[PDB]
RNA sequence: GACGGAAGGGCACCACCAGGAGUGGAGCCUGCGGCUUAAUUUGACUCAACACGGGGAAACUCACCAGGUCCAGACACAAUAAGGAUUGACAGAUUGAGAGCUCUUUCUUGAUUUUGUGGGUGGUGGUGCAUGGCCGUUCUUAGUUGGUGGAGUGAUUUGUCUGCUUAAUUGCGAUAACGAACGAGACCUUAACCUACUAAAUAGUGGUGCUAGCAUUUGCUGGUUAUCCACUUCUUAGAGGGACUAUCGGUUUCAAGCCGAUGGAAGUUUGAGGCAAUAACAGGUCUGUGAUGCCCUUAGACGUUCUGGGCCGCACGCGCGCUACACUGACGGAGCCAGCGAGUCUAACCUUGGCCGAGAGGUCUUGGUAAUCUUGUGAAACUCCGUCGUGCUGGGGAUAGAGCAUUGUAAUUAUUGCUCUUCAACGAGGAAUUCCUAGUAAGCGCAAGUCAUCAGCUUGCGUUGAUUACGUCCCUGCCCUUUGUACACA
C-alpha cells in the first residue's frame, strides 16, 4: 500500500542520465554509489531513491 | 536570589519579551529589527538595530536618558549599568516590518488597498520572494463582509522547516470607523540568506563528469 | 485629590535627579520602591499636566509610563523653580 | 594561592546544543594549551519542560491540546582547573546568553 | 455550480458485520434548563452548546440580589474660597466597619480648584448581523492551479482520463495535449539498535584503601556522609551509520502490484505523533486584551470600598462521570513496582527522620533553587499463605449525629480528613445509543493544571496486557463521472 513518490521519481532521470552504466544487482556499493557526490538533504531521502534506482534498473535485466 | 538553573531561560522573556513588547509599542516607529543579546555582567547592551538609528545621538540626553531607565526600571535593575547603543538596519526586502512600518503612515490618506502592497514588496521579489501572503482588512467599506485577500508571488511552501524563510507581521491603527488590521507574510529566501542549508529540498544540482574513457590502447609512461 | 504638594514635588523631586516617573499597580498598599508616596493618589496630578502635554504616555501591563516631554521647562521654572539643563531638555548622561 | 590542580566542577548549560557542545568544546580544547590532568566530559541527560494547555480563546468547538517548551541543554563537566582559565571566559566561547559562575572544588 | 425519496463509482469502527470496553438502572458529585426568589449575572443550544470558557469558584474572583464612604470629576473654556474653600473628627444617638454611614457638633483646615457650561470615556455595559487579531468547522480529505497550445462568438472548458493500484489526483497506462507550482505525499520527531567513539559519581560500573560476619564449599553479604577513587558500555547523545516496503517462489496489462518465507533493532506511510493548501462560514471570542466604530453612562459609577445569599436555593427534564450488585471475590499476614515532575528568595515550598499521642497530626531535626534532598515515589492494581458463605452480605456506604485535628484576619448555608453513631438503596439495568483494531484495545494507580485548603475532573506519566473484523454499502456521513433542475440570503 505504500507505492513510491513523484519529486524523487523526476529526479533521478536529471541524474542517472550522467551515470547510467553501473548500478548493478547487488544493492549496496551502488546505494553509495546513488549517494556519490550530490547535494542531499537526508539519508533515506536518497536510501530512498537508491532503492528506487535498485528496483528500476534490476528489472531492465526482465526484458 | 540563588537562581535556579529553571529561573533565567523560561525567565528569558521578563526582559527579552519586555523590551520586544516595548519597542512594538512605546516607539515602534523606528522599525524596531530586534536586539543583539549578549548579556554581560552589570552592564546591558541595548542595541535597537532599526530604521532609524540617528536617534541614539539625538539631543544626547532628551529621550535616551528616558529609555535608560524605563525598561531598566520597571522591574528595577539597579542602575549602574545601562548602555545604549544602534546602527542602521539594511535589506528591506527580508523583514516583515520594513514593509509593515511602510504602510504605517500611509493608512491616513486614501492609497489604494493593493498599489503600495506589491510595488515596494519587489524589491524582494527580484531578489528572494517567492511565496508571499498579505491581507489587509478591517473595514475599508461598511458592508458584511470587510476582507482583502490579496494572493502574489511564485509560490514555494510547503516543506515543514518553515521558519528558515518566513517573516510575520500583524499591526493595527485606530481610525475613524473602527480598528484596520494589517497582517502579511514575507517570504525571505535560504538561497539569498547564504546560511546553513542552500536550499530546502528542491534546488539540488547534478554536476557532469569527464567523458567516459574508450578501450585504450595505452601506453608507455615512467614518469 | 486635594492634597499639599510636598507629597508631589518629593516626587517630582525624584524625577529631575535620573528620569522617571512610574506608578506601580495596587490600591491600600502605599509602598512603590523609589518612589515611596502611594501608589494610587499620585496620579490625581500626574494627568492634570498631561491635559496640555508636558508629559508621555503609555499604559501596557499596567506600568504608568508618565515621563516628561520637551517642554519640561516653562511649568518647571514655576513648579519646581530650578534653573535648566540639569534634568532638562539637554541632560546629558555623558556622551551616550 | 594561585595555579594549583585541584579537582574542580566546572559547570555549563545553554538552550540549543550546538552551541553548547561548541563552548565545552574549545574550552577542553584550551584544556590542551597546558594539558589539564582530568576525567573530563560528562555527556549529562538533557532535559524536557513541557506545557500542556488550551490555547483557544474561547471555550467551543472540538477542544484543543498543545505544548510549548524550552530545551535546557546542560553540560556539567568534570575538569581539574587552574586559576588562569576562568578569568577571559565572560567575553569568549560566545553564544547569545553566555552564563557561568564556577565553585572551586568537588571534594 | 447546489440538490434529488436519480443512477453509477468508491471509501468510512466520528455507521455497520466479528468483536473489547460498553452507556443511559440506583445513589451522588458536575453542568445546562426551567421552578421562582428579592437573586439564581452572563455567553455557547446541530456531530459543529452542556467536567466548556482553567470553571477542584469562602473572602481575592463575581458582571445578579443587599446596604453604606473614594470620586479615583484629565480637563479644551470659566461663576463660588483669604474677618475662610475641602471636609477627617474625639466621646456619644444611630451605626456589620469609632460607617463623623447619618447626626449631637466646634476642634482641624489654605492655595493643595469644591467645581462651573461642557468634556476624561471607568464599565465583567449592548453591539462577533461594527470588528480586527485569534480559535473551530466545511474535510481524520484529496483537493487546488497558473504558463502555453486545442474546441466554443462568449461565459468557459481541455490539461485533472472509460482502465487498474494506493494511505492517497500516488503511479503505471491511455492520450489535443505538453511540461509543471502547490497542498498531500514528501518531510521530521519519538520508546528506540551503535558495549565504535570527543566522555565521566550532583550521575552508573569488575575491583575492594579500612576488610565486620555467616562459611571455610577460598571469595561471598558487605559497608566504608570520599581512601587511592579502578573504568565508560548500562545513565546521558556531538554528529553519523545501520533500512532502503530487504530477499527469492506465487499471481500481475509484466509495470503500478502485494503476499508464503526470512537476515535483521527497525518490513504496517517502522507504531503513533507534529506543522497541515484555494475558497469561505453573518460558526464563535466586544464577561481575556486599557484595540475597539456607535450608544447607555460618564460620578448619584453600569468603576470603586467592605460583609452576607449566589454561580452551591427544588416536582421535574436532558449532558460527562464516580462506588457497585462480591465469592480468579473480601479480610488478615509475607514479598514488592514506575515515570512525570515541581519544589522555598529574602521567604518558609518539597521533606526522609527524632520524640509524642490510636489516627488526624504536632515540636527539634534530613537534604534540596535542585541527576545533591523529596524519592529507590517498595503506592494501588500485583505474586504467595491463613479467615469469611446464596444475604442486600467480612459487596456496598447513599442518609443524617456526636467528638478530635488541619488550612485560612476570617470555615455558618458545613475547606478537607480522622474516630465512632446512621448502615440504606442497587441486584447486570426500558421504543433511547457511543468509542476503539498491539505494549495499542483493556486493568488499576501517581505527578502536573487550576493548587492556603477543596478532585468523584482533565492532561500526561506510567505498572500489568487480550480480541476479532481482517473489511463494506441497506441505515448515517463525505468526494468523483453522467444526466434533470422554473434554485442562486442555492
Amino acid at each position: 500500500g505504500r507505492v513510491r513518490t513523484k519529486t524523487v521519481k523526476r529526479a533521478s532521470k536529471a541524474l542517472i542520465e550522467r551515470y547510467y552504466p553501473k548500478l548493478t544487482l547487488d544493492f549496496q556499493t551502488n546505494k553509495r554509489l546513488c549517494d556519490e557526490i550530490a547535494t542531499i538533504q537526508s539519508k533515506r531521502l536518497r536510501n530512498k531513491i537508491a532503492g528506487y534506482t535498485t528496483h528500476l534498473m534490476k528489472r531492465i535485466q526482465k526484458g | 536570589a540563588l537562581i535556579s538553573k529553571k529561573r533565567k531561560l523560561v525567565a528569558d522573556g521578563v526582559f527579552y519579551a519586555e523590551l520586544n513588547e516595548f519597542f512594538t509599542r512605546e516607539l515602534a516607529e523606528e522599525g524596531y529589527s530586534g536586539v543583539e543579546v549578549r548579556v554581560t555582567p552589570t552592564k546591558t547592551e541595548v542595541i535597537i538595530r532599526a530604521t532609524r538609528t540617528q536617534d541614539v545621538l539625538g539631543e544626547n540626553g532628551r529621550r535616551i536618558n528616558e529609555l535608560t531607565l524605563l525598561v531598566q526600571k520597571r522591574f528595577k535593575y539597579a542602575p549602574g549599568t545601562i548602555v545604549l547603543y544602534a546602527e542602521r538596519v539594511q535589506d528591506r526586502g527580508l523583514s516583515a516590518v520594513a514593509q509593515a512600518e511602510s504602510m504605517k503612515f500611509k493608512l491616513l490618506n486614501g492609497l489604494a488597498i493593493r498599489r503600495a502592497a506589491y510595488g515596494v514588496v519587489r524589491y524582494v521579489m527580484e531578489s528572494g520572494a517567492k511565496g508571499c501572503e498579505v491581507v489587509v482588512s478591517g473595514k475599508l467599506r461598511a458592508a458584511r463582509a470587510k476582507a482583502m485577500k490579496f494572493a502574489d508571488g511564485f509560490l514555494i511552501h510547503s516543506g515543514q522547516p518553515v521558519n528558515d524563510f518566513i517573516d510575520t507581521a500583524t499591526r493595527h491603527v485606530l481610525m475613524r470607523q473602527g480598528v484596520l488590521g494589517i497582517k502579511v507574510k514575507i517570504m525571505r529566501d535560504p538561497a539569498k540568506s547564504r546560511t546553513g542549508p542552500k536550499a530546502l529540498p528542491d534546488a539540488v544540482t547534478i554536476i557532469e563528469p569527464k567523458e567516459e574513457e574508450p578501450i585504450l590502447a595505452p601506453s608507455v609512461k615512467d614518469y | 485629590m486635594l492634597m499639599p504638594k510636598e507629597d508631589r514635588n518629593k516626587i517630582h523631586q525624584y524625577l529631575f535627579q535620573e528620569g522617571v516617573v512610574v506608578a506601580k499597580k495596587d490600591f491600600n498598599q502605599a509602598k512603590h520602591e523609589e518612589i515611596d508616596t502611594k501608589n494610587l493618589y499620585v496620579i490625581k496630578a500626574l494627568q492634570s499636566l498631561t491635559s496640555k502635554g508636558y508629559v508621555k504616555t503609555q499604559f501596557s501591563w499596567q506600568y504608568y509610563y508618565y515621563t516628561l516631554t520637551e517642554e519640561g521647562v516653562e511649568y518647571l521654572r514655576e513648579y519646581l523653580n530650578l534653573p535648566e539643563h540639569i534634568v532638562p531638555g539637554t541632560y546629558i548622561q555623558e556622551r551616550n | 594561592q594561585q595555579q594549583q590542580i585541584i579537582k574542580i566542577r566546572i559547570t555549563l548549560t545553554s538552550t540549543k546544543v550546538k552551541q553548547l557542545e561548541n563552548v565545552s568544546s574549545n574550552i577542553v580544547k584550551n584544556a590542551e594549551q597546558h594539558n589539564l590532568v582530568k576525567k573530563g566530559p560528562v555527556r549529562l541527560p538533557t532535559k524536557v519542560l513541557k506545557i500542556s494547555t488550551r490555547k483557544t480563546p474561547n471555550g467551543e468547538g472540538s477542544k484543543t491540546w498543545e505544548t510549548y517548551e524550552m530545551r535546557i541543554h546542560k553540560r556539567y563537566i568534570d575538569l581539574e582547573a587552574p586559576v588562569q582559565i576562568v578569568k577571559r571566559i565572560t567575553q569568549i566561547t560566545i553564544e547569545p546568553g553566555v552564563d557561568v559562575e564556577v565553585v572551586v572544588a568537588s571534594n
